[PDB]
């Protein structure tokens, strides 16, 4: 039968679709993670730039 | 053979399609949610 052909066909692209869109919500939870991450990272390099130059002017004060 | 056979079997081979649509956006969107939400956690964080 013709139909028999027909069966296979959707359940073909239905499944190549659902792994696409799975390559796409894994591929954000990562960027999104290691982008999370950097903003952390920048972050922790503030905190020192901020607390170096600040215990040189109050040690030059005193 | 007879068309009605192949005619209602076509109006369910749309609706395997559609279904498929449905569950490709609806998974990408939780992940867009997800990481919104994650770097707006990142921000609360980095400025507290």
């Amino acid at each position: 039968k013709l139909e028999a052909i027909l069966s296979q066909e959707v359940e073909a692209e239905i499944q190549a679709l659902l792994q696409e869109a799975e390559a796409k919500a894994e591929a954000v939870k990562r960027e999104a993670e290691e982008k999370a991450k950097a903003l952390l990272q920048a972050r922790e390099r503030a905190l020192e730039a901020q607390y170096r130059a600040a215990l040189r002017r109050a040690e030059s004060a005193g | 053979g007879l068309i009605k056979s192949l005619a209602e079997k076509e109006k369910q081979l749309l609706e395997r399609l559609e279904a498929a649509k449905k569950e490709a956006e609806e998974r990408v969107k939780r992940a867009e949610a997800e990481a919104k939400a994650l770097l707006e956690e990142a921000e609360a964080k980095a400025k507290a």
